[PDB]
């Protein structure tokens, strides 16, 4: 009765307003690149490390 | 002095034996670099997916 009223109002009448997924856009946060492979680069390359060490530290083991 | 030559004698050997493992271990270390970008990745999609 005042069921059915309702019910032929509200689906009717109106529906949804507008919205854009645009504007949904600010909201929310973009993905984004995983920028970089992040590369090492060698350390300690030659015997001049080697030399450098042999040399540095002489202390004996006891 | 016998004393002396005994401990020195056992170490020759068995530092050469961490000397290669010190290293080994490093080598992995480089390879969880791999991995860590692969962990990143996969937060930071998660995260946007999330806010989304």
């Amino acid at each position: 009765n005042v069921i059915q009223d309702l019910y032929l109002r509200e689906l009717k009448d109106t529906k949804l307003a507008p919205s854009t997924l645009q504007d949904a856009e600010g909201n929310v946060k973009p993905w984004n690149p995983p920028q970089k492979p992040n590369l090492p680069e060698l350390e300690l390359q030659g015997p001049e490390a080697l030399k450098a060490y042999t040399e540095q530290n002489v202390e004996t083991a006891h | 002095r016998i004393d002396s030559v005994s401990q020195l004698q056992n170490v020759a050997e068995t530092t050469k034996v961490l000397f290669d493992v010190s290293k080994e271990t490093v080598e992995l270390e480089s390879e969880a670099f791999e991995l860590k970008q692969k962990v990143e990745l996969a937060h930071e999609a998660k995260a946007v997916l999330d806010s989304w």
